[PDB]
């Protein structure tokens, strides 16, 4: 059973059928987070006091879930999409790309 | 504060470990734990300083026997070898 | 059911931290748990990434759903003994779940 | 930006919802979908404005049939009557 880390994911807008409202780009690397949050949580997993405390509670009381591997740093990407009015606008989309993961 | 301590790792290595070492601002560690088939495994690595006291101190009766030990000198967790709680 | 916060009291004797922490005896930590369905409602505080990953999951289940995690936390003070056995007051961040979301 | 919109909710109500209404700065929505048993179900609620292009639009072919619709005037999701996409025949897609 492998540990919480970042993984590749390329989102292709034509494959999910958004190529009709997103003029650019054609897709992007979004990545994703997945993997076990064991005990102890090692330095590179950027846990929080709470996730750490709850990983301990988990092992006495399994009815309490383990912390979860999620994105801990995200970044933006600009896109060109459609208007209600049929007009392309350009907007910077926040938190689109996973830059790092952690057990939270 | 910056990482300043170098530790050995095993089982809990970061993907970018260098010759199975990691760096941290907290503690080196080693842990021994027994599955439910009676067998035992050894793991080691780096623990960040924030939250380290919860982690380095040894709770009683988890769903299993485990013992974890920590230290704060360079590669010190090469010398650690915890022993299961009687 | 869906992502939300749940009660969770951590008793420091139950974890045996009962002999390095002098106060409090325990605290309400709470925890987050539950489904991150399509669509993600307002009160789940999702990121664009998680909204996007939810949609990809519905199309390719080899890609996980977003996860229900704490999106706001708060601190607590604890009095405790240290290595040098000093009974020190220290404030601890990110100890209590104030709200949950799908990330 | 502050929530200015009031919506009906059903199934996706926040845990502190009063009378099955919720408030938002994005859209009200209504969705029709089959569950994993193939039984059809109806829900509604509030959708925050960030990421709403993705959600209101949806993907055309998820695992289970669905149709989500969105609007932006108070309680407007009471007039939304979405319709399950037609079924595809053939051992492929």
């Amino acid at each position: 059973k492998s540990s919480c880390k970042r993984h590749p994911l390329y989102v292709d807008f034509s494959d999910v059928g958004w190529n009709d409202w997103i003029v650019a780009p054609p897709g992007y690397h979004a990545f994703y987070c997945h993997g076990e949050c064991p005990f102890p949580l090692a330095d590179h997993l950027n846990s929080t006091n709470h996730a750490i405390v709850q990983t301990l509670v988990n092992s006495v009381n399994s009815k309490i879930p383990k912390a979860c591997c999620v994105p801990t740093e995200l970044s933006a990407i600009s896109m060109l999409y459609l208007d209600e009015n049929e007009k392309v606008v350009l907007k910077n989309y926040q938190d689109m790309v996973v830059e790092g993961c952690g057990c939270r | 504060t910056l990482p300043f301590l170098k530790c050995y790792c095993s089982g809990h290595c970061p993907d970018d470990a260098i010759n199975n070492t990691c760096i941290t601002n907290g503690h080196c560690f080693a842990i021994i734990e027994e599955d439910d088939q009676g067998e035992t495994t050894l793991a080691s690595g780096c623990m960040k300083y924030e939250g380290s006291d919860f982690q380095c101190r040894d709770t009683p009766i988890p769903h299993q026997r485990r013992s974890i030990e920590c230290c704060r000198t360079n590669l010190c967790n090469q010398y650690l070898q915890p022993t299961l709680p009687p």
